């Protein structure tokens, strides 16, 4: 469920090799997505 | 047991419900048929709301627990920033947290954002109170991994605000405060806090502009230091200014990056995860909003709402914990409502679109996990935190400030029916009827809000404090109209400048009832703490005449209130030196202009402290003076023995003290003593203190179980004090107008006083409801009373809610100073709400209010 999305080179938070790790989750309330900065 | 019919001015009034459908619906389940979310979306969002409230020491939702990411990244930054100026370190801490935090996006939400790594979590604050964090480590909600969290707290312990402040007080004094008996514990020990964010600056200017202002100031300061000839007595001033401005830049750049990364998450989900095309388009709209906002000025209502929510997260959760939701939301959002709904220049919207947006705001606030200490959760059962926004009132010219944004805010509350955020309405005679009707709709639905504050009283209060400004830049006569409640009861400036930045300026409680107990026991608290709580002001034998009691109390009060304020100012001293808030500083025009930290610069003083259970101590003194020193029916030893025996015997004696003239009955004898007590002791001795900002400290009465047997006829630990200046539960026996006449007698040396009043359901929900209420408010205002809030709910429905809680979820009631779902309050609290006297209105009452039908 771990998807990596490379940070665009024109982004304010851009660093070499940085990406957004976006995961989808769902519990009893409902669905949501988590974006964690990784290398 | 309430009237359904009343003859008045030769006219028979039929107190029958407006909507005939209400006659069909059973009275014991009325409030389960009132909610009406504007859209299917907000209906879904409420049903699946990630509630963050708790009661009896545990969260009602099972997944709620503490996060660790804030702790982790704040620690990492602090280790790395060693040696650097503290303002810059604090900015770097914020930046690291924001840069590395896992961000959250949920289905159906339009206002996006969160303050922890998981939508069910809340962040913690090791930089504030070591003890508070330790409590969570010893709970079912500890941040994980527990070992890392423990290591983090130990690292922060000597750096914490609590550790900074404690050495400058006698440990015995702090011990007395920490008992939370006569004095509320100082904020540096609990981490509790409040703030009035300068939202106006963010929405109007955007953060990019604040960065350019700071960078310009830096260059000017650097140029000044390079200018021949150097003057060592002036040139070094640039250092602290440069430090603050650089920190502002770091903080703002990180907030922009954070907002845009949030937008990137929306774009990613819309392009890779979301399958609904309608939601995909919506996520792309939100992404564009996050990209521009708050980097740029807001152009429309959607921009403004997202900006405001982002700013709220930083100022109240991420940069530092702060309880509250202080803001003038209608006035703040109006230009952007105008752009969107009225002129439709950008983000064109209908009024109902605006209503839905506010609904979504209320739900996001309802999902906001508050990382307050466990001890400060127990005081407010059924709530997640105190969120109080302000609307209504008057503009700088004293004209009506009510508008259609005000109405959108009020309708959204009536529709979505959430306990939080609560609302304060500033009432003036200028306020249009169209908005007043919306106010009444909320109140008549039993929400408990809007609570009504006296507009003129607050405005004049701002003018008075402004006189004490240390840099002569207090609120102008025009700015004085720009005020909001900080938390529940205390007025403060809102706007781009001069707003209150910390609870250290004002807030915190003191308990006159307990102080009276220990006065009659040589400063020893036998009933609760079982220790020496105050000064040894003498034994029972020494106390002669009613003045000795009146004078021994002052000595106890003086000792207590001095600690209450000095602990706050010492906190302030270290807050500005080690807990700098460069983001808050960046969006304050004064901080930006002068290059000072938000906690350092204080242009508008607003010092106050909360005397709680003052009524209990008041009614007690009336019964002492009358039955001991004017009738001599009982002696002090007989009274003291009876009190320590909790009146096991002396039952006729307790009734004798209980029957003594009380507060809220227009009783000349009872009101005579209590009026002087409110103005000479409670306010008088307290006003003698000057706080950090150079202003006086004035009382804010608001809201008992830790109070022992008192001469007012109270059993031990009897928690039935309605709160503030309102009559004790069951003490009022001459109707609502008699209560209204008593309170008006207090006019001197007060900053504010809470008033709880329960009104009859059939009247309020009848077609005559608005007329009588509006006339009540009219009278209340002209009696120059500071505050009033209402409870409109029948005993039967509350009883039914006790029996079948799963059938009465949407029942909301008003407790102390906040609203909550009735089924979330423990039985003991529930029974206390029921015990409150539901005021009926007779023909004599209506004639006093000058009503017309
Ligand atoms: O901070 C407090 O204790 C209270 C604030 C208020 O009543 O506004």
């Amino acid at each position: 469920c771990a998807n990596f999305f490379p940070v665009p080179k024109d982004a304010d938070d851009y660093e070499a090799g940085k990406a957004d790790c976006v995961r989808e989750k769902e519990d009893e309330k409902g669905k949501y997505w988590l974006s964690k900065p990784i290398f | 047991v309430s009237a359904k019919v009343l003859e008045y001015k030769g006219k028979k009034l039929n107190f029958t419900p407006e909507d005939p459908a209400e006659e069909t619906i059973p009275a014991d389940e009325l409030h389960e048929h009132l909610q009406k979310p504007s859209t299917a979306r907000t209906k879904r969002l409420k049903e699946r709301c990630r509630w963050k409230h708790a009661s009896a020491g545990e969260f009602i939702e099972k997944s709620v627990t503490a996060g660790i990411e804030r702790m982790r990244y704040l620690t990492e930054a602090h280790k790395a920033s060693e040696g650097k100026p503290e303002a810059i370190r604090r900015a770097l801490g914020l930046a690291n947290v924001l840069n590395k935090s896992t961000l959250v996006l949920q289905e159906d939400e339009f206002i996006v954002g969160y303050h922890a790594e998981d939508p069910n979590m809340f962040p913690l604050y090791p930089e504030l109170s070591h003890m508070a964090v330790q409590d969570y480590l010893r709970s079912d909600y500890s941040p994980q991994p527990a070992d890392e969290a423990a290591a983090i707290n130990e690292y922060w312990k000597p750096h914490s605000l609590q550790s900074k402040c404690q050495p400058y007080f006698d440990p015995a004094d702090l011990g007395r405060m920490y008992q939370v008996s006569s004095m509320e514990a100082p904020s540096f020990a609990s981490g509790y806090n409040s703030i009035v964010p300068p939202y106006e600056t963010v929405l109007e200017d955007g953060l990019l502009a604040r960065i350019k202002l700071a960078e310009k100031h830096i260059a000017e300061a650097q140029a000044d230091m390079s200018t021949f000839p150097w003057n060592g007595t002036k040139g070094l001033d640039n250092i602290a200014k440069i430090d603050n401005w650089k920190a502002m830049v770091i903080a703002c750049k990180a907030v922009i990056s954070w907002a845009r990364r949030q937008g990137r998450l929306c774009k990613i989900v819309a392009e890779n995860f979301e399958t609904d095309p309608k939601r995909q388009a919506e996520l792309l709209e939100i992404a564009d909003i996050c990209q521009r906002i708050p980097a740029e000025p807001c152009k429309g209502l959607k921009d403004a709402m997202q900006a405001k929510f982002f700013t709220f997260l930083i100022c109240h959760a991420i940069e530092r914990y702060a309880s509250g939701y202080a803001q003038k939301e209608d006035t703040l959002l109006w230009p952007y409502y105008k752009a969107s709904v009225v002129d439709k220049k950008f983000q064109p919207m209908s009024h109902m679109d605006a209503v839905e947006l506010v609904e979504m705001e209320r739900l996001k606030i309802s999902e906001h996990g508050a990382g307050k200490s466990r001890a400060y959760r127990e005081i407010f059962p059924g709530s997640n935190d105190l969120f109080i926004l302000t609307v209504g009132g008057t503009n700088a010219k004293g004209e009506d400030a009510c508008n259609d944004m005000t109405d959108a805010i009020l309708e959204a509350a009536k529709r979505i029916r959430t306990a939080e955020p609560s609302i304060v309405f500033r009432y003036s005679k200028k306020n249009r009827e169209k908005t007043l009707r919306w106010v009444f709709e909320c109140i008549r639905d039993g929400l408990g809000y809007p609570s009504i504050k006296h507009d003129e009283i607050g405005t004049e209060q701002m003018k008075e404090y402004a006189k004490f400004s240390l840099n002569g830049n207090g609120a102008t006569d025009e700015e004085a109209h720009n005020w909001v409640n900080v938390l529940c009861m205390s007025p403060g400036i809102h706007g781009r400048r001069k707003t209150q930045k910390t609870r250290s300026e004002g807030g915190g409680s003191i308990f006159p009832a307990k102080l009276l107990e220990i006065s009659l026991n040589d400063g020893y608290d036998w009933s609760y703490a079982d220790m020496q709580l105050g000064p040894k002001t003498g034994d029972l034998s020494s106390l002669k005449s009613f003045e000795d009691v009146w004078e021994a109390f002052r000595k106890q009060y003086q000792y207590a209130i001095n600690l209450c304020i000095s602990t706050k100012d010492v906190s302030r001293y270290f807050e500005q030196r080690f807990l700098q808030m460069p983001f808050v500083s960046a969006i304050d025009d004064g901080c930006m202009e002068l290059g000072m930290d938000a906690c350092a610069l204080s242009e508008q003083p607003n010092g106050w402290h909360n005397p709680i259970t003052t009524i209990v101590a008041a009614n007690s003194l009336v019964a002492i003076k009358k039955l001991v020193f004017e009738e001599k029916k009982y002696t002090l030893e007989q009274l003291s023995q009876a009190l320590k025996a909790n009146w096991e015997g002396f039952e006729e004696m307790r009734v004798d003290f209980k029957r003594a003239p009380k507060w809220g009955n227009d009783d000349d004898y009872a009101d005579g003593i209590i009026t002087r007590f409110y103005e000479e002791i409670i306010g008088g001795e307290m006003r003698k203190i000057t706080n950090y900002s150079g202003g006086p400290v004035m009382p804010t009465g608001q809201a008992g179980s830790r109070t022992g047997p008192t001469p007012d006829g109270r059993f031990g630990g009897e928690a039935a004090d309605d709160g503030g200046i309102s009559p004790y539960m069951g003490t009022d026996k001459k109707g609502p107008t008699a209560v209204l006449r008593s309170v008006s007698k207090v006019q001197k040396n007060q900053k504010g006083n809470l008033l709880n009043q329960r009104l009859s359901v059939p009247i309020m929900r009848s077609k005559h409801g608005f007329e009588i209420w509006n006339s009540y408010i009219k009278t209340w205002h002209d009696l120059n009373i500071d505050h009033v809030q209402f409870n409109v709910v029948s005993t039967d429905e509350m009883r039914a809610a006790q029996r079948e809680p799963e059938k009465h979820h949407d029942l909301i009631v008003r407790v102390s100073g906040y609203s909550a779902r009735f089924v979330d309050i423990p039985t003991y609290g529930q029974n206390t709400i029921i015990a409150r006297q539901e005021q009926d209105f007779s023909a004599s009452d209506l004639e006093f209010l000058n009503v017309e039908i």
